[PDB]
């Protein structure tokens, strides 16, 4: 703020203000609020807590069976060397 | 005979012959021989096989 003498700033807005209007009240919110619908347990989804596979690993099961059988051809005699 | 002959125009694919004459060809017969390979003389140890 600059004031300047001699023509100086007024001391105040004065007294000849034209006061407009007297709504200036706020009338106080008086209310009840009641949120009360039955709720039922449950919602349905798509899928809820899966954690779902991106690959499996390779999976088996597994048997035997049989029993030993064979059908053999046996190598020749030779004269043996030393010993 | 329904697999084996295409006629002219038909679809070829599963066919052996094809042709205008198709309608009338047959099997006279079919032979087969099926030959078995495998390994022999299966080993055992102290487990067994």
């Amino acid at each position: 703020a600059l004031i300047n003498p001699q023509f100086p700033y007024a001391g105040p807005v004065p007294i000849p203000g034209p006061a407009p209007t007297e709504t200036m009240p706020l009338l106080n919110y008086r209310v009840e609020g009641r949120i009360a619908g039955i709720q039922q347990a449950r919602q349905f989804m798509p899928f809820l807590q899966g954690p779902h596979r991106a690959v499996a690993e390779q999976t088996y099961h597994a048997i035997g069976t049989g029993i030993q059988m064979g059908q053999t051809f046996n190598q020749p005699l030779i004269n043996t060397q030393e010993g | 005979n329904n697999t084996a002959f295409a006629a002219v125009g038909a679809n070829p694919l599963e066919a052996i012959y094809q042709g205008a004459g198709a309608a009338d060809c047959e099997f006279e017969e079919i032979s087969y021989t099926v030959y078995q390979s495998y390994l022999d003389q299966l080993p055992v140890g102290q487990n067994g096989y």
